[PDB]
């Protein structure tokens, strides 16, 4: 949410998009299509397996400890026993309330990052070519077909090619 | 005309609720569980060694009641004390209960060797029909109960050198007669004094004469000790009277054991985390299913459920 | 010409300090304590249950001693005990005195249930001058100091069965006489010995005779002790000599008891966290007043202020 | 801080604007003006509520625990209880600190985005018509009254209507 | 990383930069450039002075505690006290380690908001002069000799002065 | 032509490895260590006043064995315990020993005041060939065997009252003969019984009268036992033999006083954390060295190395 794109500028999330997390709508003379940009996607994937490494699989051996339930009344002893634990418990559930809530902040901020991140990266190759319709959207201004648009995607596109016709289209009255 | 260029990112109809430092509700892709919940209700066999309790407590394995026999000398990773366990033998108290329970459970063995004491002058290996082995009246295993001989109790003044590696743990304990007359049927004389020392400790115990609530029709009872002898010292026993004698030590360990209360049955399985409930997997980092643990286990928390988002905010169409 | 537009956002005159990762003092438009460090200096009186001591310690209270007769059979969630309460009947004292007032202060009752004992073959009732109640020599109320009758004392055996479906607390004692002759003044023969057991437990006590300093001038001292005896288990007193004995059982309860040391009066107010500084709000998470708390409570830090930002950076023109 | 509008490239705050938390100032052919933004200022503002409502008024019951004063000296169990009070206390007082400290890190870094994202909104809705001046002030390149400067704060200024006028004063000579 | 300057869209760091952390390099009539930024770079280093004055020289004073390593078996009061140590030390262990992961994560974010700010100042500062390549570089659409590029870099670039100059060679044919 | 104007970052050529939120392995221009694993190997002399007790453990110096003369009195921040350390006096025990070990470490202080008893009717001043000052057969400094005078041993009853300002800790004990005749040839009665009292508290301990193995030909033993005494009460001691008395007390202070055990030399150097491996430095806020520490001490922690970033993402060409 803290860079403002995905539940921002970004209106919603594409349902019919599952061969990746991010990607590319267009629409030009032959047509309206879809497709994933795994680049953004994996850099997504990475960050959130990296945060599970250090998680999942990760466990400590204990094998001797204290006794925890007892079945007589004793006094001193048995009240510090059970202090200990209870203050034991409460000190690891306290860990584990925190971990999560930084964490899932985390994952829903470096989410929203590489969102931008891809909209920023497109905005830049564009250069005078498109203007942003301010919805994750660019209003190209010259004739793009689908290698065109093939060509954005896999970052090969020459700006200087479309320049001359994308200028006349904008600057015009 | 030109065209349009759209970036986007995707959403799934079936998004899962997290909590966030700012939100405690935003849905997600997707999330995984963090605190293991449920059990099979198995204790795993594997890949420690279990030892199933069965009707005997550890102390009662350690001092050989009749129903323990088979105990005898096994060892453990994890020894299985369940609820139904009772003594069947001559009715007894340990003070610090819980501590010979929690060191014996420690060190993982009820290893027993033998040792010839040299008990010249009373009579060994008393019985009672308070402990029943094969019908016939018996006694804890490791344990000698000493009357008199030809009515005569001379006084003990008997030593065991440790001239081993290790230290030897030695199981004993003091007789209190329910009767007067009892005390002189027994050890031909009035009430003793025992004193067992080392080098290193000394400890005397007085036999208190008198009448418990009788238990198996026994109206008196033992109480049990223990010394630890470390190696070039020695043991020495000094009584009167009222002396159960220890038969040989124990050899006590150091490492990973320890003991459980659990009804939970055994299963032929693998699992390396294992809690009274039965064992449970292990590759969450957290478990709300019991604060007392064995293994390679997650850690106890409170809550009942903590999601981890693994994918972005779901913004639905 | 055109126009200009510009975003801002707001300031204030007044910021407050705050800190972060990367600075000790920034400065926000606005932000919270979430450290208590403040009491009203009372105990608020409600809604947890308050048992003011006024000059009784609960254990005087239990024995019953003659300023704590109003504390009879009272309940609490929280026994106050003051500074200034001290004893004024036998001189006595507990081994494990924690151990005793940690149970009874958590059981939460003084429930006191009388049972007739058969104290054939002794005077009952016992007195003193040192435990005046009503200028009359007195004892404490819970207790039955036993002497012999017509120079004899013959030996004890009492039994007392819990057919009941809780546990009982027995508090009983044992007179130590400060000389030979007050032995045989009291209980006609020489030093006694006390055996108090069930199925399940037993306690030998041996009075010793001997002078100790003078309190109310009394160099006798009594001892202490309890026993707990579980439904079907059945109380046993053995004795020759030397017994304060019990006139009947607590009730022995679980729940959310405690006790507390403090000299806050008591108010007619409403707060859940009691401290002995007194009762503190509970709205901040954490609270630097004292690390000794009842009730719900903020955690207990050292520091004395944490401020919480609820606003941006103040950047003032 | 991190996103370098607040103290960063706005020279500083509005000690005037009382009604919101973010908002606009103009220059106009009809005077000078000021309006809250309560989009973004709610923004923030349920943020911190957030966090709020996940430390203030959420406190723990404990009852019967372990002594922690003493008045006799005692030796080995009271140096127990006494070590593990001392410790609870710390681990709680670490707690405590770091909370304050990330929190309000996150504080001002959640509100410095929301400044940036009304900018970043601000900029894309005024299309070709005005150019971003550095200092979060945008020249807008055409005549822009009060209900034109209101249609850029409502969301509803149509960047097509001022085009023409705005290109031909931004491109002249 | 989640400003997608540093290991980003700028390619690489510059091993030759040794006065500065974050700069300028140029290439004009004149030559080849390359000039520290200071503002930027102390900027950061404060940041992370202010972590290590919460860091280092801070301990804290401990006399006599409880027993750690013993000689003898004892049972229940031994096992309670190495209960206690063990369940200390793994506290403090965990939170060392996420002290450090959490830091650490903020410092790489913090450095690459830093180099992120430094150029969209600079690209608000050329106006309409200049076209940003995609890869933290500006193509300046005028004569810039060494004393224009220092006022870029100075802030004190005045881009009336080359407009007219710079609008011709963007918007030719 | 124009111009080209390009933002940049630096880089090093040796960047170093640190640990992320999302990244186990990611290369900065520079880090810094967090956790301190080394030490010299000495413990700094100053700025804590340090006591080696050499040949001493602390009780041994408290009951003033021959070779601890030379500690009488001292104070200090710090008491070293060597592993050479041995007892080369009478051989005794002290039930509790960890508890005095802990209140006198704790008190920080040796300091001791003589005071005269009363011990009419009784030889003092009695000595060992197990416990040799100067070739000469001698004793504890601190305590005073009593046997008989003229084959008689009066009852003792001895007071001494406390009209200080501070609390008095009397070190004392009970001498449990190795027999019968050595009971008879030292207190010309048989086996004693004492009582140690105040108005607060009472301690009654039974010699117990056998055969420990022998120790410097020794199979005899004394039990040490302690008590305070509180401004305005008063000590009470009532034996009829088998007292081993106090000459004096001990000052019972409060304050930062600990020892530590420790086989480190002591150097001419001044560091603020001592750690029983010797003196480290405490710049950083985690320490893997030793988790027994004294001092202004980084903080135990299992990991031998954390380092915190203070760089950038290192990308190199
Ligand atoms: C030639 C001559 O004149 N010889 C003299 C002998 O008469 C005399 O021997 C004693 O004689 C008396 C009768 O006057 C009596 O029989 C003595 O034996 C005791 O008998 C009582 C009463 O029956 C008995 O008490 C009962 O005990 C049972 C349970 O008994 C066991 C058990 O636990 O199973 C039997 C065990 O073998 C015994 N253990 C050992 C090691 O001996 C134990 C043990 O005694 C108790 O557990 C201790 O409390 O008891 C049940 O508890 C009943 O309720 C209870 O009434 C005693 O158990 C018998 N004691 C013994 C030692 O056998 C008999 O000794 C002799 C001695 O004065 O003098 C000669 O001159
Ligand atoms: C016909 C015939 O010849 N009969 C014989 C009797 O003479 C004889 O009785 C005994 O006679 C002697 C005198 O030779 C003496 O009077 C015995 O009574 C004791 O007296 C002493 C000295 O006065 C007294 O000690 C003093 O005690 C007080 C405080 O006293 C109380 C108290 O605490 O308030 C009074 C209580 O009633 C009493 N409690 C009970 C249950 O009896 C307690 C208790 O004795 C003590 O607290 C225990 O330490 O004491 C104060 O402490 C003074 O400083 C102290 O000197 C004793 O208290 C008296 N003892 C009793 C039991 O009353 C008297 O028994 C008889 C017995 O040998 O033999 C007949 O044949
Ligand atoms: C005129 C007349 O007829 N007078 C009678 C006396 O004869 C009689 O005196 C007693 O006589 C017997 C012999 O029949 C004997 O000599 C008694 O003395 C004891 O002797 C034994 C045997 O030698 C001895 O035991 C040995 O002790 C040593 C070590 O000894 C010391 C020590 O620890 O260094 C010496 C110390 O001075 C002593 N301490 C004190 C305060 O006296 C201690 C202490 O006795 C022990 O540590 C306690 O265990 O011992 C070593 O341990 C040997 O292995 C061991 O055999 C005793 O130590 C001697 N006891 C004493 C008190 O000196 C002698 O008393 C008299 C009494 O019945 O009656 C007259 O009528
Ligand atoms: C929502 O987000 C979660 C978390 O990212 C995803 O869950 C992961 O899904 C993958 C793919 O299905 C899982 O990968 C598989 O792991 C198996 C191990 O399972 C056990 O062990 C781990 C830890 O030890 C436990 O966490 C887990 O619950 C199990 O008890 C492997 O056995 C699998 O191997 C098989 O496939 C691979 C394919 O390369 C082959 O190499 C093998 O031959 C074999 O056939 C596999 O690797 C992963 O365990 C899941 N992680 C967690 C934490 O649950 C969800 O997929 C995701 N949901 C959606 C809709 O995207
Ligand atoms: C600086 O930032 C802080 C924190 O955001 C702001 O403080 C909050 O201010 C609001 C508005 O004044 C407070 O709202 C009021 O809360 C009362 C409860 O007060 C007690 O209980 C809480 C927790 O249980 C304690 O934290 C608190 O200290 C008190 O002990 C309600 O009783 C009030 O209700 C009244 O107004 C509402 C209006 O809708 C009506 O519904 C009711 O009828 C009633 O009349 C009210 O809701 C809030 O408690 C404050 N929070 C904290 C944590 O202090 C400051 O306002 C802000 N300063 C500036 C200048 O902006
Ligand atoms: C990689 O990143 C680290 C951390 O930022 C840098 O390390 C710092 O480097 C500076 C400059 O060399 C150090 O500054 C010096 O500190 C000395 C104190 O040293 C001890 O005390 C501290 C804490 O008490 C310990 O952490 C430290 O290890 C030492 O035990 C001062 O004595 C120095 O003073 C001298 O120089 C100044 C210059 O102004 C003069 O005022 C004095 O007269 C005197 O001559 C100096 O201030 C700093 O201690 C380092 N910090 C840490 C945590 O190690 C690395 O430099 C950096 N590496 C690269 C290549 O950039
Ligand atoms: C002191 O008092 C206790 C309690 O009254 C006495 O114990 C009781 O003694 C009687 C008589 O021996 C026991 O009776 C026996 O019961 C068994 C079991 O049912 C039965 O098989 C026998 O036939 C016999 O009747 C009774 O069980 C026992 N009660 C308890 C609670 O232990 C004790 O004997 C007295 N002691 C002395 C020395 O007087
Ligand atoms: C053992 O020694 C102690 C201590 O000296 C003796 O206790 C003391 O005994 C005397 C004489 O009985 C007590 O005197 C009394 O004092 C009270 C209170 O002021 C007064 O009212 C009486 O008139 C009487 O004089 C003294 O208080 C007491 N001291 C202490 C500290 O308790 C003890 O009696 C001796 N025991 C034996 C058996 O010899
Ligand atoms: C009870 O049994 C113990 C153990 O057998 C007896 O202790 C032993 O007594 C003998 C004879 O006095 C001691 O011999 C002495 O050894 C020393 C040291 O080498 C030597 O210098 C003497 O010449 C003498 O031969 C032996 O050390 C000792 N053993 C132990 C383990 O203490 C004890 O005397 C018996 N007690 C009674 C009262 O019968
Ligand atoms: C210890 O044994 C000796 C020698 O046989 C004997 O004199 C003594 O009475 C025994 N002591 C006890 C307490 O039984
Ligand atoms: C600033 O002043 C106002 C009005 O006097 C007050 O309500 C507010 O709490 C103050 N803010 C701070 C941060 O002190
Ligand atoms: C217990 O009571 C019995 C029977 O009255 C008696 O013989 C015995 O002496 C008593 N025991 C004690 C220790 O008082
Ligand atoms: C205490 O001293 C008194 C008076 O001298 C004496 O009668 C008594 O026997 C002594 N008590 C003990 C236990 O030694």
């Amino acid at each position: 949410g803290i860079f403002g794109a995905i539940a921002g500028f970004i209106e919603n999330g594409w349902e019919g998009m599952v061969d990746g997390w991010y990607g590319f709508r267009h629409q030009n003379s032959e047509g309206i299509g879809q497709a994933a940009d795994l680049k953004s996607t994996q850099a997504a994937i990475d960050q959130i397996n990296g945060k599970l490494n250090r998680l999942i699989g990760k466990t400590n051996e204990k094998f001797h400890q204290i006794e925890k339930e007892f079945s007589e009344v004793e006094g001193r002893i048995q009240d510090l026993e059970k202090y200990v634990e209870d203050t034991k418990i409460d000190l690891w559930s306290y860990n584990a309330e925190l971990l999560v809530a930084l964490e899932n902040q985390h994952t829903i901020d470096l989410t929203d990052s590489e969102m931008n991140k891809l909209f920023e990266k497109t905005k830049k190759q564009l250069r005078e070519n498109a203007e942003d319709m301010g919805n994750g959207c660019f209003k190209i201004y010259h004739k793009c077909d689908n290698a065109c648009i093939g060509s954005i995607r896999n970052g090969t596109y020459d700006h200087d090619v479309y320049r001359d016709e994308a200028l006349n289209n904008r600057f015009q009255i | 005309p030109g065209a349009t260029l759209c970036l986007g990112h995707h959403a799934v109809p079936n998004g899962t609720i997290v909590k966030t430092i700012t939100n405690d509700q935003i849905e997600v892709t997707n999330a995984t569980e963090l605190v293991q919940s449920s059990s099979t209700g198995e204790i795993c066999d594997s890949p420690h060694q279990i030892l199933d309790g069965e009707n005997c407590t550890l102390i009662d394995a350690l001092l050989g009641d009749p129903q323990c026999d088979g105990f005898q000398n096994k060892k453990w990773d994890l020894f299985v004390e369940r609820s139904k366990a009772y003594s069947n033998c001559y009715p007894y108290d340990v003070p610090d209960y819980a501590s010979l329970r929690s060191l014996v459970a420690s060190s993982g063995t009820l290893e027993f060797n033998n040792e010839s004491f040299n008990w010249t002058g009373v009579t060994q290996n008393g019985t009672s029909s308070a402990c029943i082995r094969r019908s016939n009246n018996s006694f804890f295993s490791r344990l000698n109960w000493l009357t008199h001989l030809k009515f005569k109790y001379p006084a003990l003044n008997v030593t065991m050198p440790n001239n081993e590696k290790f230290d030897k743990l030695y199981i004993w304990g003091v007789h209190h007669p329910g009767t007067d007359n009892d005390q002189i049927f027994l050890y031909a004389q009035a009430s003793g004094r025992i004193t067992v020392s080392t080098k290193r400790s000394q400890q005397t115990v007085i036999p208190n004469i008198g009448s418990r609530p009788r238990v198996r029709n026994i109206p008196s009872r033992i109480s049990i000790y223990w010394t630890i002898v470390k190696p070039g010292d020695i043991l020495l026993i000094n009584s009167t009277g009222n002396l159960i004698a220890p038969r040989g030590y124990f050899k006590i360990r150091s490492g990973k054991s320890s003991i459980m209360r659990s009804d939970a049955p055994i299963g032929k399985c693998n699992s390396e985390c294992i809690t009274p409930n039965g064992s449970i997997p292990n590759d969450k980092p957290f478990q709300n299913v019991n604060r007392i643990t064995y293994g390679a286990c997650p850690r106890y928390v409170k809550q009942n459920t903590l999601k981890l988002a693994t994918g972005m905010r779901n913004v639905p169409e």
